[PDB]
């Protein structure tokens, strides 16, 4: 249970950052940060909590892969 | 294809290779347009950079400059001004020791008003919307010695300030940087030049380097 809520809060925070960057696309601070690579890095951040959900799941043939 | 045609294609390929090499060599040089009044101290600045059109190549810290000059071209500037659309920067001279003088035998024309008119024409031209300007305000020593006997009210009726080299020079500088109506695309680098200054090449180097980096950042969509 504890990793689940930690991961959920992580997902919510990452979503907030992504949404605010989309809404403020043309501002100097956002443009100076390498937008096209910023989104890739944020996807990388998003994947880890899904990794939590995968490791808590029941072992199977698909889940091992 | 005959043997003669094969020789012709060989020769054409050699010519293409030579042209590509020459173009790559020419793409890495800073091109400067030197503008100003005839007596605005252009000659001294030209002398201390290098240690129809007149061309002056010079190098600083492993970088090259060509520095074209069009002072001796008495004709319509609208006809040939577009040949300089892609230059890196524009250098403009003012000669502050001109606010109490007249020019062109008009006998009612302040020299500095003519300089401001020329600056306004060049800064807001259609071919120069994203080209930075290096403004040299030279002959400042004559201004310092002269400012005591004559006040700034001859050239500027509204001054509301003191007669000192600290406030009048800044007043003239803020007049030239207020004629720019494109503050969000270009910028003006102002420097005070004088006899035996010897530090103007480095100022030009810094300004041009900042211009190059800003252009490269804007091309990436990173600025």
């Amino acid at each position: 249970v504890v990793p689940v809520f930690v991961a959920i809060l992580g997902i919510i925070a990452t979503t907030f950052v992504i949404v605010t960057f989309v809404r403020y696309n043309d501002t100097p601070i956002v443009r100076a940060s390498g937008r096209e690579l910023s989104y890739v890095l944020l996807t990388g951040i998003f994947l880890c909590y899904s990794i939590t959900f995968l490791m808590i799941a029941a072992p199977d043939t698909i889940i091992c892969s | 294809l005959s043997a003669e045609d094969k020789a012709a294609v060989e020769r054409s390929k050699m010519i293409d290779r030579n042209l590509r090499e020459d173009g790559e060599k020419a793409a890495r040089e800073v091109k400067l347009l030197l503008l100003g009044a005839g007596e605005s101290g252009k000659n001294t600045i030209v002398k201390q950079m290098k240690i129809g059109i007149v061309e002056t190549h010079f190098t600083f810290k492993d970088l090259h400059f060509k520095m074209f000059d069009v002072g001796a071209q008495r004709s319509e500037r609208k006809k040939w001004i577009h040949c300089f659309e892609g230059v890196t920067a524009i250098i403009f001279c003012v000669a502050l020791s001109d606010y109490d003088l007249v020019l062109a035998e008009d006998e009612e024309m302040n020299r500095m008003h003519a300089s401001m008119k020329l600056f306004d024409s060049i800064c807001n031209n259609k071919w120069f919307t994203d080209t930075s300007i290096i403004l040299f305000l030279n002959k400042k020593d004559l201004f310092e010695e002269k400012i005591k006997k004559s006040p700034l009210t001859i050239c500027y009726p509204e001054y509301a300030g003191s007669n000192t080299y600290e406030e009048a020079a800044a007043y003239i500088q803020c007049q030239f940087e207020d004629l720019n109506k494109r503050k969000d695309t270009k910028e003006i680098y102002t420097h005070f030049t004088c006899s035996t200054d010897t530090k103007n090449v480095q100022f030009v180097f810094d300004a041009v380097t900042d211009v190059i980096i800003k252009n490269n950042l804007k091309d990436c969509g990173l600025f």
